[PDB]
């Protein structure tokens, strides 16, 4: 019926890219790079959060399945932001998000595009296609943000910083193999989490369920603490790494 | 495995013929050679390369794939042509849509007059419908062209919604800006033809109903060629829009522009007084010129005339195949 | 675009309505006569029928009748037509001038409505007060007759009662009174109504609803003074008045089932009745005087008079002479006598009118070797059944060939000086088992016979039980003498066997020429026949062989010679067979994707396929490949009636709703989606009803310059007997010859008033096109009729194209020679 779409973390130690040679630090770095140039790209356009998050995933989905190092990011990252403006109805013709893409590239990382940007990728759109085996429809972690945090009820601003804050960390996350790892429910729960613990926020007193500690399990079923703090941690991670420190 | 599309060959497939044109490729009869199993093809080239994979194949994949219900067509799966090998550049294969081969099309067993309904048989017709599109709205999506010929039926009876492509997910919360001209004219609710832009699932109703009203005359309601001519129909029955009836009708960027040549009194009871009570009841609520007072699918579903239908029970339409060649 | 021209060879023959009444004068006695599209006005003599006057209308007559409203001298005439084109008409004679004068006219057509089942029915108040229509279930519609009423507009009463059988206005009644035979789930009953003028709406009626027969058929308006209504059906006849009611149920009705009623006295004593076996009855009002000095009716009677053709209309006009108007065999006026004849028959026949019946099929062979052709019809049904040679000679000579039984395929086979003919005769469940022939017939008496013997289908083990009286069909092959036309021999298929299809050919390297003939297995029980055969049968010596037999699964419905190979469509299916040097018949290819492949035509390697209601497919045989492949279909649904090549582009379908349509490949090959798509290039109603198309012309072509503007000649037969010609233009030709027309029908005058251009558009009951591509040589031949100022009216400003000269004017003499030229051709 429908594919199956999540690996374990163990499992991203043989990519196609990885088994070519290249060190786990590169890959992420490339999809780090390849995510935030169809995040850039498609936010200049004027695109929808979701239609960027859609590009993102398949953009992640496609490099399980190739190596980086014969299918060059910025025409896949382009390409995947062509197709997912059409999926999610924000469409855009491809001459304009080639030109987005050579303002915010310099000339050696426009280079990929070849000799005809828009050739390269359009005919990628096939692979594209067939990579993510026609599964189009995709669902993010924001719809479960919100129609998780409508159940919350309490101190309107406590609630609103939460909500923010969580949603920087989805925004943040995109960059990152998560998106493989778990799905979009979880991640929501996961990032409103961590929220509550960076905020010194007891999210359970504003649920129907005030003396149920483990807030989240009336929302995301069967999911345990370990699962969420993994993704706390990798989310944080990207934080340390970097010289970006936690909104709050 | 079964969800692993777009990479089996076309070559499974003994095509019969080619039964329609289709928007984005012609659609094909075909059979599976494995099975033997009658299925329709749609062809998608995305050879024009002006945009790409067409959207309209796109929404009816993203959409189709979601909807399981038994009014609703399904998608079987996604093959393609011989691809060039190790030349991906080159490759100008087409896909091919598999889809459920329908025995025939409403419009074709209408426009050919070999078929006729009796109540019982309208019943059965328009509860699947009907059904069908409560499934799809309930799901938040709108169809937007809903004619005789993308309604399919099998000769057992079972009716099925087919062409999806131009179906969006409608959002009561958020109210979008959407395209005017929708549906074809025939079928087109009195909203669009004002220019709504923000119209509501109510535009699937109002062509339902104009089918409800022709399955009992065997002739389309509104046939016009103009949009004006479509509304001086609808308004010579269903009455003139005015705020009487349509408070709202003052905010639609066409009502001044396009008015009727009269005021016209609703006389909608009065010229299809021949059909069931229940079933006039049923029209006259499906015609409403307000879509904020027309009636839901849900809401056709709980009246009288398709409340107490044995879906069991299937009704067949009367489909002569002998003695029709003398 | 494509450019084509329709002629009438044949006018319709069969006889669709007759009334008498005081039409020309307030003197004379009139019958007037509607075939299709075509009105006859006769006055009666002591001998039979003098002629006056014949007016085509454009338009099929469904509703004819005459009145006589208060304050005028002689009777008016309504004629509705089928597209709801209604008119009063008037005759008026000037001397040696006669023309017929539109009164009132307009188009009674409902923007929504359901067309009832039993038809458009029509009726007239016996106080000319208003013009009862029935055309949609649930509504009566009224047009009263005011004098003001030009426009006849008119207004709908609701009628509770949806299916409605027949409704006839009641003499006797204070107030406008309709009775009427209806259906609803409880059976059927008899229902009376009142109808107010003022209130513009139904008032209670008379006399109590009483439930009928099940199958009562015709309602019949029986006039003071009796007064109500009499009711017949299948086994009973019933009056009704009030309180009064009366059934009688002689068996001798029960036998066939009456279509018609014609009164003869005045008083309404007597009346006749006719039946489907073509027998005249007699029903007599039986009257008796109470002291009151009222007259009640007693008793009812019918008595058997004798034998006429199969009638769908019978007028009594006066004297003993009875009009027989037939639509399935030929038309008759009859003598009643007051003595029966020495076989105990009170009917004797004066004059027989010809009728050409139903062209089931036909064919044109030329018999003498004139270089000419004649055309050889499949005309009639049941006793009525005939063949047909008709050749030009200024009229047409028609010889008729009696049968006795229906004929359904006509092929010619020159090599054995004879024609092969399938017919059926129908056989009665009799009390031994099997069934009795109703009289003999064709296949009865041949020369020699035989019966299949095929083991085929004897496995059976699947019961149809058998109750005494009811119908079957007999099928049967027939050879017959082209020169004598006597029935050499005649082969019946196996029980319950139809023969539909029907070829003369060789096949392969045999060089024996063989009658082919495909069947269908037909048991009441099947939606649609699921078993049938292909029969080689070879005529030698006086005898038919069965060379060899191929069972299918489905009906052959149609068969035709494909380059020494038998192309066969057996329902959906359409197939190519190969003849072996072990004489039978082995499968090469074939095409499933149809609904169901009625007709077949072929030109070259390419084949016509007319499918009930996908319309036509044109394929093509690969010779390379061994297999077919589709060419292009004509994505428009259409229900296919019959089917014609006109050349390797054009192609000529026939649609059951009278239409006829031209589809051309789209020879723009710019992608596969346009190749694989028939346009509909020409639209046209022709009015008529086609079975059968057939290339070949009856013109004298031998030793003549038979040189026209028009090219290509193809034939066909409808029901109605009509017989015509489609032709082939230039566009220059079409172009002059269109721009003509426009200029006609300004000048033209139209009984009751109808736009030719309205009444030519392609119509079904969901659209309405204009016509296009088509040249309505019926009009355009009417241009040397008109009178002189008439003539030149039309040239002026006329333009010709693409000839030697740009432009150049035209002259009333000029075109007299055109049109005269198109006259040659038909
Ligand atoms: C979408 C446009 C088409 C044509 O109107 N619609 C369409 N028609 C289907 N079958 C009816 C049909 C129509 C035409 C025929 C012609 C010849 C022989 C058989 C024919 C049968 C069908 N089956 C399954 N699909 C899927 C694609 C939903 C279908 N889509």
């Amino acid at each position: 019926t429908k594919p199956c779409w999540y690996w374990d973390k163990k499992d991203l130690a043989h990519t196609p890219s990885q088994l070519e040679g290249l060190d786990p630090a590169t890959e992420a770095r490339y999809r780090r790079e390849g995510a935030r140039f169809i995040f850039d790209v498609g936010t200049r356009l004027g695109l929808h959060y979701d239609t960027l998050a859609t590009g993102i995933i398949y953009f992640h989905r496609f490099y399980m399945f190739h190596s980086f190092k014969q299918f060059p990011r910025y025409v896949t990252g382009a390409c995947c932001l062509f197709l997912a403006g059409k999926v999610e109805e924000t469409p855009k013709k491809c001459k304009d998000i080639i030109k987005t893409a050579r303002s915010l590239l310099n000339d050696v990382q426009f280079g990929q595009f070849g000799d005809d940007p828009k050739e390269e990728v359009m005919v990628l759109e096939r692979i594209l296609l067939q990579t993510i085996k026609f599964d189009l429809q995709v669902e993010h972690p924001y719809q479960f943000l919100l129609k998780y945090a409508k159940q919350l009820k309490g101190d309107k601003n406590k609630i609103q910083k939460l909500v923010q804050m969580a949603w920087t960390f989805v925004n943040d996350s995109l960059c990152t193999t998560l998106s493989l790892q778990w799905e979009p429910e979880i991640i929501a729960v996961a990032v409103m989490y961590l929220a509550g613990r960076l905020c010194k926020f007891e999210i359970q007193e504003w649920t129907s369920k005030p003396m149920y500690r483990r807030w989240w399990e009336q929302f995301v079923q069967d999911v345990p603490v370990d699962v969420l703090e993994d993704i706390c941690h990798q989310i944080l991670d990207l934080y340390s790494q970097g010289k970006q420190q936690m909104p709050h | 495995t079964e969800s692993d599309w777009g990479k089996r060959c076309v070559d499974k497939f003994d095509i019969i013929g080619i039964i329609g044109e289709g928007t984005y490729g012609q659609v094909y009869k075909a059979k599976d050679k494995d099975t033997g199993e009658l299925v329709a093809l749609k062809k998608v080239r995305l050879d024009n390369e002006k945009e790409g994979f067409p959207i309209t194949a796109i929404r009816e994949i993203k959409i189709l794939r979601q909807l399981i219900h038994r009014s609703v067509v399904n998608m079987k799966e996604i093959v393609t042509d011989k691809q060039d090998a190790l030349d991906f550049k080159k490759d100008k294969g087409a896909f091919y849509l598999v889809f459920e081969y329908m025995d025939h099309d409403l419009m074709g067993l209408l426009e050919s007059g070999l078929v006729h309904f009796s109540e019982d048989h309208i019943k059965s017709f328009m509860k699947q419908l009907m059904e069908g599109l409560e499934y799809c709205h309930k799901k938040n999506f709108l169809h937007r062209d809903i004619k005789c010929s993308n309604i399919l039926l099998n000769n057992s009876g079972q009716i099925k919604l087919a062409d999806f492509g131009l179906a969006r997910l409608y959002n009561s919360e958020e109210s979008r800006p959407y395209t005017n001209k929708v549906i074809t004219l025939w079928y087109r609710p009195p909203e669009l033809l004002l220019g709504e832009e923000r119209y509501t699932p109510a535009i699937d109703v109002w062509s339902c109903g104009c089918i409800l009203g022709e399955l009992f005359t065997k002739k389309p309601i509104f046939q016009a060629n103009l949009e004006l001519a479509q509304l001086e129909l609808i308004s010579r029955l269903c009455g003139s829009p005015c705020p009487a009836v349509w408070p709202d009708v003052i905010r639609l960027p066409y009502f001044n522009t396009m008015k009727p040549k009269k005021q016209y009194r609703r006389r909608l009871r009065e010229e299809f007084s021949f059909i069931p009570s229940a079933a006039l009841d049923l029209l006259d609520h499906m015609l409403t010129l307000d879509p904020s007072k027309r009636c839901t699918a849900e809401q056709t579903l709980q009246s009288d005339f398709l409340k107490d239908v044995e879906l069991s029970k299937m009704a067949p339409p009367d489909l002569p195949h002998w003695q029709d060649c003398h | 675009m494509s450019y084509n021209y329709v002629v009438t060879a044949q006018k319709p023959t069969a006889v669709n309505g007759c009334v008498t009444g005081h039409f020309t004068s307030a003197e004379d006695l009139n019958l007037l006569i509607a075939k299709n599209t075509r009105l006859e006005i006769y006055v009666v003599t002591a001998e039979g029928l003098r002629p006056v006057k014949e007016v085509g209308m454009y338009g099929k007559i469904a509703v004819m009748e005459l009145f006589r409203p208060k304050g005028e001298s002689k009777d008016l005439l309504f004629i509705l037509t089928a597209k709801y084109n209604a008119c009063i008409l008037e005759y008026k004679q000037s001397g040696e001038s006669i023309d017929i004068i539109t009164r009132a006219h307009g188009n009674v057509q409902d923007r929504i409505g359901r067309p009832s089942e039993t038809g458009i029915i029509g009726i007239i108040d016996p106080e000319c007060r208003m013009i009862g229509l029935r055309l949609y279930d649930g509504l009566f519609k009224v047009i009263p007759l005011d004098r003001d009423n030009k426009e006849l507009k008119a207004f709908n009463i609701r009628l509770e009662e949806l299916h409605v059988i027949d409704v006839k206005f009641l003499y006797g009644c204070q107030a406008p009174t309709i009775c009427f035979v209806y259906q609803d789930p409880q059976g059927r009953h008899v229902k009376t109504y009142e109808v107010s003028l003022r209130e513009k709406e139904f008032n209670k009626g008379p006399w109590k609803q009483e439930n009928v027969e099940a199958e009562a058929s015709m309602v019949i308006a029986v006039p003071e003074p009796f007064g109500g209504a009499i009711i017949i059906g299948q086994e009973s006849i019933t009056y009704h008045n009030g309180d009064k009611y009366l059934a009688i149920a002689p068996p001798i009705i029960k036998q066939s089932t009456i279509v018609c009623h014609n009164r003869v006295d005045p008083n309404g004593s007597r009346y006749l009745l006719g039946d489907m076996e073509g027998r005249l009855f007699m029903l007599l009002l039986e009257k008796e005087e109470q002291m009151d000095g009222t007259v009640t009716l007693k008793d009812l009677r019918v008595e058997l008079l004798g034998e006429t053709s199969i009638a769908e209309c019978l007028t009594y006009l006066d004297n003993g002479v009875v009009f027989v108007g037939s639509r399935l065999g030929d038309s008759q006026l009859v003598k009643l006598n007051v003595d029966s004849n020495e076989q105990g028959s009170y009917v004797v026949a004066m004059e027989t009118f010809t009728n050409l019946g139903p062209i089931v099929d036909m064919c044109v062979v030329d018999l003498e070797r004139q270089g000419q052709g004649q055309l050889v019809t499949c005309s009639g049904a049941f006793k009525e059944g005939s063949l047909r040679i008709i050749r030009n000679g200024q009229k047409l000579h028609i010889r008729t060939v009696p049968l006795y039984e229906s004929p359904r395929k006509i092929c010619y086979q020159e090599v054995s000086q004879c024609f092969g003919v399938l017919s059926s005769r129908i056989e009665v469940q009799d009390t031994s088992g099997g069934t009795t022939a109703l009289r003999p017939s064709a296949s009865t008496q041949a020369l020699s016979s035989s019966v299949s013997s095929s083991k085929l289908f004897s496995s059976s083990t699947a019961p149809h039980e058998t109750s005494f009286g009811e119908e079957v069909e007999v099928h049967n092959l027939l050879i017959i003498d082209q020169h004598t036309f006597e029935v050499l021999h005649a082969h019946q298929f196996l029980q319950n066997e139809y023969a539909l299809s029907l070829v003369s050919c060789k096949l392969g390297k045999d060089p024996n020429t063989y009658f082919i003939v495909g069947t269908a297995m037909v048991y009441p029980e099947e939606a649609e026949p699921k078993q049938g055969r292909i029969v080689v049968f070879q005529y030698s010596d006086g005898k038919l062989q069965t060379v060899a037999e191929k069972e299918v699964k489905g009906a052959v419905y149609s068969m035709v010679e494909f380059n020494g190979k038998l192309l066969a469509s057996i329902n959906s299916t359409v197939r190519l067979y190969e003849w072996t040097t072990e004489k039978e018949l082995r499968t090469e290819c074939n095409h499933y994707n149809n609904i169901m492949a009625l007709y077949l035509k072929t030109k070259g390697d390419f084949i016509l396929v007319g499918d009930l209601m996908r319309s036509v497919l044109l394929l093509a045989y690969k010779p390379m490949e061994g297999n077919f492949e589709e060419i292009a279909r004509d994505f428009n649904p259409n229900w296919m009636s019959a089917v014609e090549i006109l050349d390797d582009d054009n192609f000529l379908g026939a649609e059951n709703a009278f239409n006829l349509f031209v589809c051309q490949k789209d020879s723009a090959a710019t992608t596969d989606e346009e190749r694989q798509h028939l346009q509909e290039v020409g639209l046209f109603h022709l009015g008529e009803f086609v079975n059968v198309f057939c290339h070949g012309s009856l013109v004298m072509q031998n030793l003549g310059e038979t040189s026209t503007p028009t090219q290509g000649s193809v034939l066909f037969g409808t029901v109605n007997g009509m017989i015509g010609l489609v032709t082939s233009l230039s566009e220059s030709w079409y172009n002059l010859l269109l721009d003509m027309q426009n200029r006609l029908n300004k000048v033209i005058k139209s009984v009751g008033k109808i736009e030719h251009s309205f009444w030519r558009s392609f119509h079904t009951e969901r659209k309405t096109e204009p016509a296009t591509g088509f040249i309505d040589g019926d009009l355009i031949e009417s241009f040397l009729d008109i009178s002189r100022p008439k003539m030149q009216e039309v040239v002026a400003n006329l333009q010709y194209d693409d000839g030697s000269g740009m432009k150049r004017e035209a002259t009333a003499d000029d075109l007299i020679k055109v049109v005269e030229e198109l006259t040659r051709i038909h």
